[PDB]
């Protein structure tokens, strides 16, 4: 029930160069759920691309 | 050369550790956090709490 987040900023070719930034402990989630990724592009314009 | 800096590194030395500035003390880094602290509009403020 801790949701630990590690970030690799993409300044290096190293895949595992992960940095902890934030987490929420005692996290309550549905026991079963759907994973999904959503992205929006409003007034400004960013390309949202997921490779893997 | 690891793109980590400007970083903020906690290193506690008992008196027996040489600080490797060439690796910026990455090996003996007890902790590190990634924030920039240069050229800010207002002065940067730091709270350091030793507590238990």
């Amino acid at each position: 029930n801790t949701l630990t987040v590690m970030i690799n900023n993409g300044f290096t070719p190293d895949k595992n160069d992960y940095e902890f930034c934030a987490k929420v402990e005692n996290m309550i989630i549905p026991a079963q759920g759907h994973f999904g990724i959503s992205a929006a592009t409003g007034g400004l314009a960013d390309d949202h691309d997921v490779l893997s | 050369g690891k793109k980590n800096n400007p970083a903020i590194v906690i290193i506690g030395n008992n008196g027996q550790i040489h600080y490797d500035h060439q690796n910026d003390g990455a090996s003996q880094a007890l902790a590190s956090c990634q924030r920039d602290f240069r050229n800010k509009p207002y002065p940067v403020r730091a709270k350091i709490t030793y507590y238990q």
